[PDB]
This record gives C-alpha cells, structure tokens and sequence, in this order.
C-alpha cells in the first residue's frame, strides 16, 4: 500500500534562559540509510522574536511552518500590526496541529 | 412598451433590445481592427492619452489567448477581459482532452455560444464588447469578429468602435488592391495607417498606437506584440502617410 | 353535472384518508389530491412508527 | 402588461413572446426548401455576402449534425448555431447510449421538446430559429422534418421557410398536384439538385450565381455540402436546357 | 444565470379567479374538436387532422397517442404541451406503477397522475400551466371500460361521452341525444363519425380523420406467441381504409 | 445452461428449469427466457433476482424508447443499455445474459457478461452447463442452418446442460424469433425429467394431528348495521 | 431613469446607471493621492473626522510587505477588496514563492469588480482604490474603478476636489520621476500635491495619513506625530 | 496478442481472436480491432468490459468532435484514451494500441500501458503473447516496409505469440489503414500454424 | 454473525383442489437462547397472506412496510391487492436494497378472488421469485421442509386433507432443527373463508 | 419594485439610508471615554407602567473588557451581540488573550453589508 509518512531524522533542541531563549537543530536531512542534505536548515525566524521547529517528517514539518507563518502574518493584518506574544503563538499551533487530529503531522514542535 | 427594460424579452419586432443597447456600448469605445495576410493576422488597437500621468507603452489592451490566439476589443474593458478569460479556460479544457492546441474556428463558437448565453435569460446582461480575434492553425490563417449577440463570421479585414466606418473603408481598398494577398510586414505599416487614420474621430485627445500579429514565416505561428524597430517602422510609414 | 357523466365511479367532493377519518372538499379538485395524498400517506407513517 | 415579456398565456390564450421568436426567423431575409428524390434529400438556401471585408467561406447557415443528419436554420446565426451545437450534442449521446444513429425525426421531436419548455418556463426565452432536419433515413427513407419556435414539428413530402416561404410552397404544390407522387421520380441526386434550384428560380423570379446559393445534400449513410465549383456545374446544366 | 424565477407565475386575484388558468382554458377553447364516447363493450376517441400545409405529411404527426397497450388519450389545445405531456404520463405509467407491480396502470389512476403533473405547473415556481385538455379512455380487470377529462388546472371528471375543444358545446348537445346505454361499439364509431362532421369544414375521410378505439384484445398485434394470460392490446388505431368503410354507411 | 443459435431466417434461445440455492434445487420449473420487447428476447444466468430485475428495467425503458422514437426496438439498444448498466456497478450486479431477437436491422446474437463485456456470435452458451453445451454446439453446428436443425441444436445443447451439470436440470424451455414473423415461446418444449409415481399415499387420516385451538380468522373489512 | 433599477439593465446609449452609481460614491468621498520615482511609490491620504469627539477614518491599507492601497468611497467595500488582494498576494507566495505583481493585482480587482456588474442580485462595489508597490520590473502605482477598470500612471488623485492635485502632478511629472534615492523629498512632492486639493481645513497632526514602499523599504504607514515632520 | 506497425502506405493493426475465463476460452472468434473513426482503430488488451466501455466513450467523444471540428488527428484519439486510462488508474484494467492514418502525418502509432501514459511508436506490440515475440520484432521491423512486407512481419509476429502464450490463439485479424481505404485481413490456423 | 439464523423459525405453503395452506412455527431466539414462543410468521393484508423467516426485526420492519404499502394501494385502487400482484411489489421492495438487503425469506399465499385460482410463491432476500406449483418452504429447516413435502405432496388435496399434510410437514421439519419449534400456526384458505389452527407439539 | 443592494444617484446604498432613519426614532444612548474608564448609559423608556423595566436590556456585556449600548430596532441587535460574544470568546480560544476592542468592532461590523437577493 501507499505509506503517506517519512522519517528524515534530525534533533532540535530548547534552552530558555532568564533574559533569552535558544533553538538549535542538526543540518542533516535522511531517509532510510541515505543522506539527503549535510544543510537543511530546520530552525526559521517565523517574526515577533519567534523561532518554531518542526521535526520529524521533514514534508509535515514545512506544511506546519508555512501555516504558522501566515498565520503570523493574518494576526498583523487582522489585529492592527499586534505584537504575537509567546503564549499566543503557542496557542494558535495547537489548533494548527489539532486541527489534523485525525491524519496529524507527524512532527515534534518546539518553539 | 417595457420589452427594453429586461434582457432575453423578444420586442413585438423580434428583436432583443437589451442586445441592441449593449452595441452603443461598443460604439462609445475607442476604434480596434484585425488584418488577414497571406499567412497569418495582424491586430491594432488605438489607446487614448487621457493624460501626460499615463505611464506609456504600460496599460496593455491586446490579450494573447493559449499562445497562438490574438484578441483585441471595443467597449467595456473589464466585459472584454472577463471574455478572455473564459476563452483561456475553453482553450485550456480543449487542449487537455484533445491534445492540439484549439482551431481558431472552434474558439470562435466557444465564445460565440458563452456570448449567446448571456442573451437568454434576464438574470444576465449582454457582453459589452465586440472582440476582434484569430490565429494561426493547421487549416492556417483565420480572422474572426465578433458582436454582443453572439454573432461572429471569419474576415478579410474587422473594424469596432469609434472610428470603425473609416476603417472599414481603408480595409475594402486593400483587398481590391491585393486580390492576391497582403505579406504580413506590408499588414503590419497597414494597420498603422489605419489606425492613425482612424483617430480623426478621437482627435481631441493625442493617443499611443499597439500592434501584434501572429505569421507562420515572421513569429512561427505564435502570437507577439510589435515592439522597438519595427514599431517605429510602422510608426514612421503611417506619420507619412497622414502628411 | 350533465347527463353524460359516468357518476357511479366520479368522485369530487368526499374522499376515504383511512379507514377511520374521511374529508369534504370545496375548491380546487386538483389541490385537494396533492393534499389528500400527503395526509394518507402521514397516516400511514403514525401506523407504522406507533402501530395505533 | 408583464403577459407579453415572460411565456405566460394572455387572456386570449396566446403567448406573445413565442410569436415574436417567429418573427426574429426572418431577420436574416434569406429563403430555404428542401425536396425528397428517390435515393436522396436536397435542401437550397440563398447565401448575401454584403461585406467585401467578409470571409465568404465562413458564411453559412446549413450544418451538419451527424454522418447522417443535415440542419439548414433560418434566424439570427447566434440562435442557429446555439441549435447547432445542441442538435450535434444530443445526436453524439443517442448513439453513444441506445447504439444506432439517431434518426432525422426523433432529433426533430428531441429539439421540439426542448423548443416546448422555453414556452413553458419563464427563465429561459425561446430560441429565434426554424430548424429543418434531413436525412435519408434506414427505416423512413428520404425524410424532412422543421421545428419551430412553438416547439411544434411535422414531417414533410418537400418544405420552404422565410420571407417568401408561400411563393415556393405553392410552386412545390402545383408541381406535386400534377406528378401525383410524394417525391422527385430522378435516379441521381445532380438531377434533383437542379430540379431544387430551377423551382426556386421559377417561384423568386431570381437568377442566381455559383456564390448566390448554398446547397446541403443527403444520400444513404452520409450528408455534405457542395462547393461553389459543384453549384456551378449544377447551373450550367440548368442554363443548357 | 440559475432560475431566478423560485415564485408562483400563477396567483389568485381579487376575485379569486386564477388567471393563468382560466387562460389556458381559454388557449383549449381555440383549439380543433375531439371527443370521446363510451360503448358497453369498448370507447372511441377521435379528432380532425388539421394540417399546416399539403406539402406537411399529416401521418408524422400523431393526435391519438396510446399511453399504455389499454389506454389511449385525445387532445384539444397546444400541441407541443400535448407531446411532452404524452412522454411524461407514458413515463410515470412505468416509474410509479408498472416498476412497482409489475401490471399497467388502471384508468382512473394514470389519469390521476396526468392530472398531478398539471396541477404542478399551476403553482410550481416560474412556470405556466400546460395549455391543453386531455380525453383518455381506457380499458382495466376491476374498472372495465372508462373515458376521463383532464383540464389545465387538473381537475378530472369520468364521462359516458363528451366533446371538448372548438366545437364542444353543439357536439356535447348531438351526444346526449344518441347516447343510451345500450350501444355496441360499432354504434358508438358511427355516432363518433356523425358528429365530428359537424365541426369539421373542409375534405372529412380516413386522411383528415383520427380515430381510436379501446376494445376487445388484439392478439394479431401483440407481436409473440406462447403465454396464454397475454392476449394483445385493447387499443388500435383505425386505418385510413377503415375508416372510408363505414363512412360509406353513413 | 442458456443457450443462443442463430439460424437462416431468425435466432432461436434456449435455457434449463432449475434454480438452486447450494446444493438444493429451490425451483424445479424456473423460467430463465424474458422478454425485453416483443420480438427481443434473453436468457439469463448467474444471480437469479439479478438477471430479472436487469432485464424488466431495460425492457421498461427500451419500451418507452419505442414509443418515443416510433420505432420497433433493436437488440444493439437492449444490449447498449444492459452493458453500461452493469459496467457501472463493475460485476457487483452479477447478471450474466444471452440477447437475441429480430428487427429491422436483421436477426442478432449477442452474449453480456456481469462485468459490461459484450460478444457477437452465430452459437454462444452461458452459465455452470455453458462446457457441455458449448461441446455439443463445437461438435454439431454449421453456417446456414434451417429453423428445425436449429431448435434441434439448441435444445439438444442445454440437454447436454441438464445431463452432465449438476447446476442445471427439469425442461427445456425454447423462443424462436424468425424475421417477419411473430416470436413463438415454448414453454417446457422438452419434459425428459418426469417424477416417477410413489410406492404409497402418505394422505393421513383426519384428526392424526393434534390442535391445541382453533378460531375464525375475519378476512372481511368492518360490516354494516 | 427606467434603467438604473439593477446593474443588469443598458440604457438605450448603452450606458450602466447602477454603475455610474458607484462612480459617485468615489467623489465624495475624501481626497487621496498617489505618485512614484523609480525608486520609490507614495500614497498621502486626507483622513475625514465625524466630529471633534470622533476619531479621523483610516484611508490606507496593507495588502503585503511590497503593496498596499489607499481608498476613497464606501470603506467596508475597500475591506472586501483589500482582504481579496491580501489573499490573492498570499497564494501568490505560499504556491509559487513569487511576490505577485502589480499589474497582476490591477487585472484581478478588475475581474471581481466586472462580475458583480453582469449578475442580476448583486451591486456594484462603491470604492475607488490607488495601489502602490515595488515588484521585479520596479515602482508602480496603479487606480481602481468599480466598473473594472484598472490603469497605471506616474502619479493620480482621487476622491472630493482630485482634479486640484492631478493638475499640479500633471505639471510637476518631469520632476518628482526624477527623485531617486530621495523617499523624503518624493513624500514633500506628495504633501505639496494633496495640498491643492484643500479647502478651509489645512494637514494637521491627525489628519495627515502617508504610506511608502521603495527598493529597500517595506510597505510602512505614518500617522501621528511621525507626520508633523512633513506638515 | 495486438500489435501496430506504421509502414510506407499506412499504418496496419494485429490481434489474435481468443477471450478467456481462468483457462477457459470464453470466445475463440474474438474482434480486438475496434473503431473509434473511419481511419482511427485501436487494439484492445487487459479486461474485456473495461475496453470496449473505453471504446464506446471515446467513438462518442470523436463523432462529437467530427461534428464540430472535422476529422480528428490519430494524436487527438490517443490523448482522449489517455485522459480516460489516467484520469480512472485506480478502477481500470486496460492496455490500448492505437493506430491511425492522416494524409499530412500518414500512419501514426501510440501504446498506452496500464499507467496511463502514452507512447509514439514507428510499431506496438501488447497482451500477455507480446513478451514472447519483443526479441523476434525487435530484429525483423524495418521503416517503410510494403503493405505486403508488414502483412508477414504481423502474420510471423502473432504466429509465434499465439504458439507459446494459452491466453492467445484462435485466428489472426488485421486491419490495414491507407489512402485507399479501410481493408479487412483474416488468417485461419492452416495457414501461420505451419509458417 | 450470519443474520438469517440468528433468531431461527420456518415457514411452509401448499395448494390443494381450489383451497392454499400457509403454516409457520412460533420460536424466536438468540441463536441457542428461546426468547418467546408466541413470535408468529404469517400476516395477512386482505386475502393475501405473507410469511417471513428471518432475521426477526426484519420480519417486524418488512410488515410494517408490506401493510402501510398495501393500505396505499387499496385507497388509490379502491380494491384489496392480489397474491399475483403483491408477489411483484415484495420482488420491487427487495430488490431496492440490492446491495444492503433485507435477511429474510418470505412467502406468498392466496386464491385470486375473480379467477378463484390458488397461488404460492417464495422469494431470495434481494427479491428472486420462485412461482411453484406444488409447494413453498423458508428457513433455518428449508432442507428438513423440502424433504417432507417431496414425500408427502400430492396434487388436488381437499382442504380438511391438505390441513394434515401441510401440518405434518412443518411438525416433523421443526422437530429435526435446533433453532425452529416452540408451537406452530396452520391457516387453511378457501375463496370465502380462512380457518386458523395452533398444533401441538414438542417444547423443546 | 427594485434591487435591495441599489445604489442612489447621490452614490449612497437606499437600504442603509433608510436604516439610519429607524435608529433615529430610538431610545438615546450616550457613552464617555475617560483615562479612569469608559461610561455608558441609556433611556429604558417603558411604553405603560406595567411593564416591569429592570428588564428592558439595551446595555450588554460582550466579555470582562468590552460593553455595548444599543439604540434603534433593538431585537436586530441579539445576533449582532451572539456573533460579538462568540468572536471575543473564539479569539481568546484560538490565541489565549483578549481580543482588541477595534477587531471586535470590525468583526461586528463585516456582518453590517452581508444582504441581498
Ligand atoms: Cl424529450
Ligand atoms: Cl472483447
Ligand atoms: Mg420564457
Ligand atoms: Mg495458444
């Protein structure tokens, strides 16, 4: 049968600190035992001091990302150039997620 | 009375007048024509200046449909365009079962029978444009014109809008004078001419002359704008001609 | 009427809906049977979802 | 007086609108017959160019339906050929769904059917167009068969339609009052193309060039159209007897 | 485009008249004579074929339509709305009853039917009604022989023999004169015959004469042989032939 | 076993008596030979409610076609019809049909497998019995046959059914549809399957069973008075 | 007159009333200009108070980070229209990774305006629009009319008392074309054109509304006292 | 066992004659040259149903297209058979040559495999009897063959197809595509059995 | 898990020298739990009389239908429907769930009240007639009720003679199936009177 | 009659013109804004003294932040304040924060055109 999902493998990690935030991610992309790219960025500038990462399937985790920001860029348009806190970003990912409850984005998200 | 007020109403002539008003539209807009030459069409359009903001050469009215199809229009403009964007849809739907590109004669009912259609029920209006269409096909050169009612023959030559009688009158001398035909840079200096003479009856306002042709020797049956050289060529032939 | 009309099978006036209830009609004969048709058959739904 | 706008009956029982697509039938000013020969079905209708700027090869006003079935239309072209496209379309889906070729009649009923709901439903207006439908038919044999505005239909021993649609019907009349015979007793389909264009010649009073007329043939199992080279030879003959 | 027209084109007026209605009747009153008569062993149905032009093969065009193998039907009025409403009622003969009990309807119900459809274009939205009155006569196990009207409204009445059309009121006046309950069929073809000369104007034989008959059942045309319960059609059209014959005792 | 053989003036079908539910024989007279039209007749094999209802739906609308067009119907229209009825439901409705029958056009054979296939031949045999009687049709069969060789042929092929197919079994039922002439159906034109008499009358004398009650059941609707 | 009852109906001069309608929602509707170098695209907009209390309607809307329009007429119309851009530009990034083109734009306002005056129901969009941007082929300005037709220009104004700053850009065009690498001088040229067009009431710090996009310069909005600079 | 080879005067289609059901021959009559326009043909394999409903679609699509547009190209009636055999992958079991003669392009063949994807081909060979004879074609087909070259080249072809595959068999169809015409070919197994 | 012998029962019809018998056991069940023996098969709309083996709920919802369908016709026909006739419209009403059908297994029976003719017929549950002549059977014991009355049968049985056959066919069927029995109902059917009888029999 | 989306020759919509002239003819409501607070107050005016006025509503919360006085054909209003209600809640659902005061009012606001035929 078709298998609609992939693992291209990748570690991101979050380090919060009292006066700044970090997201790192590995460069590498796989699939199986092959290497795809030695540097495919997995960690975006999304606006508003926001950094997101998507991993997993490498397909989902782009889908995610481009949905988030345009969604940042509905909040500017739709809320008078506001300013997207932390909390309201992270609350608008889960609906993003949840949203695909039933077929999900095979992805670990950390923001 | 009151079989004016609805559109698809048969007056007690037999007459859709609704149609009939939708032409005063056409004959309100500024003058466009079509040439047919030995292998292939040439199409001109008089664009008025109406002021020195106009930013030249940029406000395109001729529109290519698939990439072999020319179209230039008199009227409403947005009515034109909304036009040629069905006939890019039909082109597209033909191609994509077909194969062949579309032959101008089949565009011509695609648009002929959408037009038609907006002459039969009263939820509608007519189309306020006369189009003035063609190509290059395997059959070769056709030109075809065609009115609100939905109403369309191939040409020798088309005139629409303002100063069409004038046109229509420098078109007749060329195919009495050329029974053999007419070269496709001879319909081009032509067109020129035809237009520049035909801006007699907008002559309160100066204007920006826009030719393009399809032939199968000069652009491989492909339909390209005249630009640069040959514009001015074409440009030149026609200042000479009015002096 | 006239005498020309078969009256032992015409009908226009009263009409069966079941076995328990009948009707009169004054109108349209027309409009009376798409009416008439309906209520047989709501009838005939209450039988069959309660069995009264 | 909004009884005279839609198709809804005034209070003489008339639908005006429906009388009026009769009269948009003759806004072209162009006459049409049709005759039935033996193995063939003719029909003639007269072709005006009154542009020089025009395209004559494009000027037309007979169709060709299926293989079989040849439709000459007096009305506006855009109506005609709204009629065209549809006849074409219902003529392909018979074949395609009962698998034999729709015959001459049943298309004529179909487009009648058709022609009758736009006198019956208020949204759609009727089409400005007299459809005349021949054939040679497998199980009728040769066949001609008009709708009209009305969605009314009828089959036909011969037809004519337009301005001057009377003179030619009785010149056809007499000539059937003689003969006897429902048909043109002639073996080839030339002879009865002659027979057609003379007996138009004899009821307009008009003689005509090879680019004047414009000529639909139907024999067994194919109709086609003669070009203006074939009408020439057609006339010569005529002129030469 | 879509059919914007979602509202009744038929409407009450102050009077509580429905204008459309009373139109349409009027359209049937303009309309060429037929009539139907009744007979204790069959029905007739017949009506004058009018034709627009000599040149017009008047045998194309069918006035008398048979409905199912027991039931013919008759119109005065629009033509056109008679065709499309004998494909509607052949149809719904077979989807709301034949599909279902695997017999053709009886009279009184394919009439009852016939009569909806009409009834629909008198309410239903952008929409006029049908401009045509209906005879049907019929043959059926339980209700033996039967002849029914159908008007624009659809509004239906059984009738012993009835005339609807140009002519109606003087040939409704001839009919219940001659017509007993004691008639054969052939009694009722000859009185059928004398009256339609009355309306009829110009040439009367089987040429310009339509004609049918619902009687007895007609093995010859029923196309096979083997099943004894199927015994053939009890409608037949008469032939022009047949037609010349009885008009010479006449 | 169904059977088609077409002859020098028409087509003549064939089919056995038995309808079976497994193992068990549920019908021992069933009637395989319907009537599309009056002179198109088909044998049916495969789904028994499947074949009737395939056949009664498409003779429905092929006779309101008739009237439409005011033609007699052609076997290409019933065969048209039935293909893409059942091509739609891709095999689902398991109706497997021999079509023959005269018209206008001449005399016509064809054969309609449940998946919307159709075929054209002078003998076709469908159903469990088609191997033995496709046999006999291989064996006996030659161009320009006359009616009474075809009947012969025929109904000699669904013996052959009834005999070596346990599926098949009873009578023969025969149509023949000659051109100009009328279709004649043969109900049981062969009867070689006659039940045999009984050793004994198992009538039981009256009152042998045992009746806990008894009553009146009341067919009649609600009286008067 | 008979013939401006819907948008569906042509005059015996093939005129469409229902649309000339529209049309007239623009001219009373306050002033806004437009005008370009080959660097940079200006809009200054007059925005129009109730009264004293009341707050002075925002003219000028953001489509993207390179377009947005000023508007002049019925403001829930220029939402519906600006929202359709936004979109449109939005699917433009999102499906091809292409910023959409100016004239691209123009020919899609165009098209959704023509349909609402072929269709019987609907009406006319009651809105002018002047579109600025900085695409691939550079500074463009762009007018919308409701009746579908979009034009490009080197400058325009529209709105109530236009034809003042159209006369005085129409003038000044071998000018402020010419000012490249200026954004400051081309907003003067701008406040000096839209000042033609006043009337007793002169540009103070919450009446004056300015927006600019250019080759280095996101599409960014002025109100406020970042305009008293400029007054 | 189909095939189509484009020779100087035309274009000629191949079929054997055999349908089955598991290994029981169905019809050993079988016609898989079918019509789609007077000199457009193709060549039916896989499921029975699905290629004659196939056929059937596209002959409709093309008497509509000659109505409107005049003679289709061989070009036009492949992309048709594509749309349909593409469109329907998932529900279709179905394998078309089709074969064609213009007078501008004279003969044209085009191959659609279960896919739905097309190929231009100087010649075509498919069924389950084409994988037999690739080795065999490959070595005897030469461009501008005579008519009567390419009628032995198919007769040879299908001859040894019939011979090693069960599912093919029975007798060799052809149909040849000229300017002169439309000409019917049979050959009965006396005759390619003892080539 | 196979629906047609989930809740169990039969039924039989025969035709005798102008009289039909109908008769049906009266057992409903959870496969091997009996629920209620008072659970009967055969209903009548008018004159025509219909059996119904089965999925039990089926048997329930199709007379519902058959009755409100029957109730319809009479109104509109203005007559009671006939054995012929109502044997068409079960074959019409199944066969509209070809593909989600009923699991049942009804029976026909009744004299056509103008010809005076006996009729029987049985049905598949997608709506297939089987038109016999001599006998009907439906059920978990169909195999047990085809046995007994290939044996027992004889053409042209007078009414009181046809009640003994008919009731020994059912008794002696039902007695050799695990899912059928609990009583039984015998109708005997003449043009103008129906006569209906319950049987003794084995409760286990 | 005529279109319900027509516009007048002067360029304004008849049905929102119209519309401006019922809410002229209702209750007075006024509203202050302070740097301490927003006020809002309405006439109740009771049609007899038997109507119990404590429940004439034409003063309604949307959410903690927001209010809304009403004056004109004031049962309109009860979609307009359930539409009001449901974005400030959906807001605060999809972006966990108050929604702004203006994108409430421009929410509220998008339904004002949304008529026709
Ligand atoms: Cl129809
Ligand atoms: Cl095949
Ligand atoms: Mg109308
Ligand atoms: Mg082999």
């Amino acid at each position: 049968q078709f298998n609609p999902y992939g693992d291209n493998g990748g570690t991101i990690l979050g380090i919060a600190g009292e006066d700044f935030a970090v997201l790192a991610g590995d460069t590498r992309n796989i699939t199986d035992y092959s290497i795809n790219s030695r540097y495919e960025p997995k960690v975006f500038d999304c606006g508003d001091n926001i950094v997101m990462s998507a991993n997993g399937f490498a397909a989902d985790g782009d889908a995610l990302v481009k949905r988030f920001k345009n969604s940042v860029k509905w909040y500017h348009f739709d809320h008078n150039d506001k300013k997207l806190s932390i909390n309201s970003a992270a609350r608008n990912i889960q609906h993003l997620l949840y949203g695909k409850r039933f077929f999900p984005y095979y992805v670990h998200t950390i923001i | 009375t009151g079989y004016d007020l609805s559109n698809s109403v048969f007056s007690p002539d037999g007459r859709n007048f609704q149609v009939e008003y939708a032409v005063k539209a056409v004959e309100n807009g500024t003058t466009s024509i079509g040439i047919k030459c030995n292998d292939g069409v040439v199409f001109a359009v008089e664009k008025l200046i109406t002021s020195k903001l106009l930013v030249p050469q940029k406000n395109v009215k001729i529109q290519v449909v698939d990439r072999h199809i020319g179209c230039v229009y008199s009227g409403l403009i947005p009515d034109g365009r909304h036009l040629v964007n069905r006939g890019r849809e039909e082109a597209a739907s033909f191609k994509k079962l077909y194969k062949t590109p579309i032959p101008i004669p089949a565009f011509a009912d695609r648009l002929g029978q959408y037009v038609q259609a907006h002459t039969l029920y009263n939820s509608v209006r007519p189309f306020g444009v006369s189009t003035i269409f063609g190509g290059v096909d395997k059959n070769g050169a056709h030109l075809y014109m065609l009115e609100p009612s939905g109403s369309y023959w191939g040409y020798k030559g088309a005139a629409t809008g303002k100063g069409r009688q004038s046109a229509k009158a420098e078109l007749e001398k060329l195919v009495d004078h050329h029974p053999e035909g007419l070269s496709a840079r001879e319909a081009v200096k032509q067109a020129a001419k035809i237009i520049y003479l035909a801006h007699e009856d907008n002559k309160e306002k100066d204007f920006e002359l826009e030719i393009s042709w399809c032939s199968l020797s000069e652009t491989n049956g492909l339909h390209k704008f005249v630009k640069g050289d040959l514009l001015q060529e074409a440009i030149d032939f026609a200042q000479k001609e009015i002096n | 009427t006239s005498t020309l009309l078969e009256q032992d099978t015409s009908t226009e006036k009263l009409y069966k809906l079941n076995d328990k209830i009948a009707v009169a009609v004054a109108g349209l004969t027309a409009d009376a049977e798409i009416l008439i048709n309906t209520a047989r058959i709501h009838a005939q739904n209450y039988l069959k979802t309660y069995n009264e | 007086g909004y009884d005279r706008h839609i198709t809804i009956f005034s209070p003489e029982g008339r639908l005006y609108q429906v009388e009026y697509a009769f009269k948009a039938t003759n806004q072209t000013n162009i006459n049409s017959l049709a005759v039935r020969g033996k193995d063939c079905t003719v029909v003639i209708s007269q072709k005006k160019v009154p542009d020089k700027l025009l395209d004559p090869t494009t000027v037309s006003y007979i169709f060709c339906i299926s293989r079989t079935i040849g439709m000459v239309v007096n009305g506006p072209i855009p109506d005609a050929r709204n009629a065209a496209l549809r006849a074409k379309a219902e003529a392909a889906e018979f074949r395609y769904k009962y698998g034999y070729d729709m015959p001459c009649d049943v298309l004529a009923k179909r487009m009648a059917n058709l022609s009758q709901i736009y006198t019956q439903r208020a949204y759609m207006r009727p089409l400005g167009v007299i459809l005349t439908f021949v054939s040679v038919d497998e199980e009728l044999g040769p066949s001609i068969y008009k709708t009209d505005p009305a969605g009314y239909y009828v089959g036909y021993k011969a037809t004519a339609t337009g301005p001057k649609q009377q003179e030619i019907t009785t010149n056809l009349e007499n000539h059937f009052k003689k003969s006897k015979i429902d048909h043109i007793n002639e073996e080839s389909w030339e002879k009865v193309v002659e027979f057609a264009i003379t007996h138009m010649i004899d009821a307009l009073g008009t003689e005509f060039s090879k680019n004047d007329l414009e000529v639909g043939v139907a024999t067994k199992d194919k109709f086609f159209t003669l070009s203006a080279e074939n009408i020439e030879e057609r006339l010569v003959a005529i002129a030469e007897q | 485009m879509t059919d914007r027209y979602s509202f009744s084109l038929t409407t009450f007026s102050p009077s509580g008249k429905l204008g459309q209605i009373d139109y349409a009747l009027t359209a049937v009153k303009q309309g060429v004579t037929s009539l139907g008569i009744k007979a204790t062993n069959g029905v007739v149905i017949a009506t004058e074929k009018k034709s627009s032009s000599p040149l017009a093969m008047s045998e194309t065009l069918s006035k008398v339509s048979l409905l199912t193998p027991d039931i013919g039907a008759v119109y005065s009025g629009m033509g056109p709305d008679y065709r499309v409403l004998v494909d509607k009622s052949r149809k719904v003969a077979h989807t709301s009853y034949k599909r279902i009990y695997g017999e053709y309807p009886p009279t009184k119900l394919l009439v009852s039917e016939v009569a909806k459809i009409m009834q629909e274009a008198t309410q239903s939205g952008g929409v006029r009604p049908f401009g045509v009155s209906l005879l049907i006569a019929g043959h059926d196990e339980f209700n033996g022989f039967s002849l029914y009207q159908v008007d624009p409204s659809g509004s239906y009445f059984p009738w012993k023999a009835t005339a609807i059309g140009k002519g109606s009121v003087a040939a409704k006046t001839f009919l219940e004169k001659r017509w007993n309950d004691e008639l054969e069929l052939e009694d009722a073809i000859h009185i059928a015959l004398l009256t339609l000369k009355e309306s009829v104007e110009g040439e009367f034989n089987g040429d310009t004469i339509e004609l049918a008959i619902i009687g007895d059942e007609n093995p010859d045309l029923l196309g096979y042989t083997g099943i004894p319960t199927d015994k053939g059609p009890r409608f037949r059209k008469l032939t022009s032939q047949e037609i010349n014959d009885r008009l010479e005792a006449l | 076993t169904i059977v088609g053989v077409k002859f020098n003036n028409g087509v003549v079908i064939a089919a056995d008596t038995r309808s079976t539910q497994g193992p068990i024989v549920a019908d021992k007279n069933c009637a395989k030979l319907h009537r599309i039209s009056p002179k198109i007749w088909c044998a049916g094999a495969g789904t028994a409610a499947d074949t009737e209802a395939v056949t009664q739906l498409i003779g429905s609308n092929i006779e309101l076609h008739s009237l439409y067009t005011s033609r007699e119907p052609r076997v290409v229209s019933a065969l048209q019809m039935l293909k893409q009825h059942l091509f739609k439901y891709q095999g689902h409705i398991g109706a497997y049909l021999i079509v023959a029958g005269v018209d206008p056009t001449g005399s016509h054979l064809f054969s309609i497998h449940a998946h919307g296939s159709t075929d054209v031949g002078y003998y076709l045999s469908l159903g469990s019995g088609s191997l033995a009687a496709m046999a006999v049709l291989e064996s006996h069969w030659k161009q320009d046959l006359t009616k009474e060789e075809a009947i012969k042929l025929a109904s000699d092929a669904i013996q052959a059914g009834i005999w070596n197919d346990l599926g098949s079994g009873s009578n023969v039922d025969v149509c023949v549809m000659e051109i100009g002439k009328d279709a004649e159906y043969l109900r049981n034109y062969l009867t070689p399957n006659v039940r045999e008499e009984k050793q004994k009358s198992y009538k039981f004398p009256r009152g042998t069973t045992a009746v806990l009650k008894e009553s009146i059941v009341n067919i009649c609707d609600i009286q008067e008075e | 007159n008979n013939y401006d009852g819907d948008t569906v109906t042509f005059s015996p001069t093939g005129r469409l009333f229902q649309v000339e309608y529209a049309l007239e929602a623009i001219k009373q509707g306050s002033v806004t200009v437009g005008l370009r170098s080959n660097t940079h695209a200006v809009l200054v907009a007059l925005k129009r108070n109730a009264d004293e209390l009341s707050s002075y309607q925002k003219k000028i809307i953001k489509c993207d980070e390179h377009m947005g329009l000023s508007l002049a007429g019925l403001a829930p119309d220029a939402r519906v229209l600006s929202n359709y851009l936004r979109q449109q530009c939005n699917y433009s990034s999102l499906v091809f990774n292409r910023k959409l083109a100016v004239e691209r734009a123009g020919h899609l306002l165009c098209d959704k305006a023509q349909k609402n005056t072929q269709s019987y129901g609907g009406r006319p969009y009651g809105v002018g629009l002047l579109i600025i941007g900085y695409d691939k082929s550079g500074a463009h300005l762009l007018e919308f009319q409701p009746s579908g037709n979009v034009t490009e220009l080197y400058g325009t104004a529209i709105g109530a008392r236009s034809q003042g700053a159209k006369t005085y850009l129409e003038r000044t065009l071998d000018t402020f074309i010419k000012i490249d690498g200026n954004p400051d001088e081309l907003i003067k040229a701008g406040v000096e054109a839209i000042s033609q067009s006043l009337r007793d009431e002169s540009l103070t710090v919450d009446n004056l509304s300015i927006a600019i996009v250019g080759k280095d310069t996101p599409f960014t909005i002025y109100d406020g006292e970042a305009v008293a600079k400029y007054i | 066992s189909i095939m189509a080879v484009t020779f100087k005067d035309g274009v000629i289609l191949g079929a054997d004659s055999r349908t089955t059901t598991g290994a029981y021959i169905a019809n050993r009559v079988t016609d898989k040259l079918t019509r789609v326009h007077d000199k457009i043909w193709c060549c039916r394999s896989g499921s029975a149903a699905d290629t004659q409903a196939i056929a059937d679609i596209v002959q409709y699509h093309l008497e509509l297209y000659t109505s409107q547009y005049g003679t289709p190209s061989t070009e036009t009636a492949a992309s048709v058979f594509k749309e349909l055999c593409y469109e329907n992958k998932d529900n279709l079991t179905a394998g078309i040559i089709v074969a064609g003669y213009d007078d501008k392009n004279k003969g044209e063949v085009y191959t659609i495999p279960l896919g739905g994807s097309v190929h231009k081909l100087p010649y075509a060979i498919a069924g389950s009897g084409s994988t037999f004879i690739y080795g065999y074609c490959d070595k005897n087909f030469r461009e501008n063959m005579s008519k009567e070259e390419t009628v032995d080249f198919i007769k040879h072809s299908l001859s040894q197809a019939i011979k090693w595959d069960g599912s093919s068999g029975g007798v060799i169809r052809m149909v040849v595509l000229t300017a002169a015409g439309v000409e019917r070919l049979i050959f009965y197994p006396d005759e390619y059995e003892q080539l | 898990s196979d629906p047609s012998s989930i809740n169990g029962g039969i039924v039989v019809a025969m035709t005798g020298k102008d009289c039909v018998a109908i008769a049906c056991d009266l057992r409903l069940g959870s496969q091997s739990l009996g629920v209620s023996n008072k659970f009967e098969k055969i209903f009548h709309y008018g004159h025509v009389f219909l059996g119904i083996t089965g999925l039990a709920t089926d048997v329930t919802t199709l007379n519902e239908m058959f009755r409100y369908k029957t109730n319809l016709y009479k109104l509109k026909e203005e007559r009671a429907i006939e054995p012929e006739t109502f044997t068409q419209l079960v074959s019409s009403s199944l066969y509209e769930r070809r593909f989600g059908p009923y699991f049942v297994g009804p029976v026909v029976a009744g004299i056509n009240s103008k010809s005076g003719k006996p009729f029987i017929a049985g049905f598949d549950l997608i709506g297939c007639i089987d038109e016999a002549k001599d006998f009907i059977v439906s059920g978990t014991a169909s195999d047990q009720l085809f046995g007994m009355c290939e044996s027992l049968y004889e053409p042209n049985l007078e009414p009181e003679d046809l009640f003994e056959t008919i009731s020994q066919a059912l008794l002696n069927a039902a007695d050799r199936d695990a899912l059928s029995g609990w009583g039984a109902v015998v109708y005997i059917i003449k043009k103008d009177e129906v006569v209906k009888r319950y049987l003794k029999m084995r409760q286990d | 009659d005529r279109g319900v989306s027509t516009f007048s020759p002067e360029g304004r919509l008849f049905q929102v013109e119209y519309s401006l002239e019922a809410i002229k003819l209702g209750s007075t409501a006024i509203g202050i804004a302070t740097k301490e607070g927003v006020v809002l107050g309405v006439e109740k005016r009771a049609t007899s003294p038997l109507l119990e006025s404590d429940s004439i509503e034409k003063i309604v919360e949307i959410d903690r932040h927001i209010g809304c006085a009403m004056s004109g054909l004031t049962a309109d209003a009860r979609s307009m304040i359930e539409h009001a209600r449901t974005a400030a809640v959906t807001h605060n659902l999809y972006y966990d924060e108050d929604i702004n005061v203006e994108s409430l009012t421009q929410s509220v606001c998008d339904l004002a055109l949304r008529f026709g035929e």
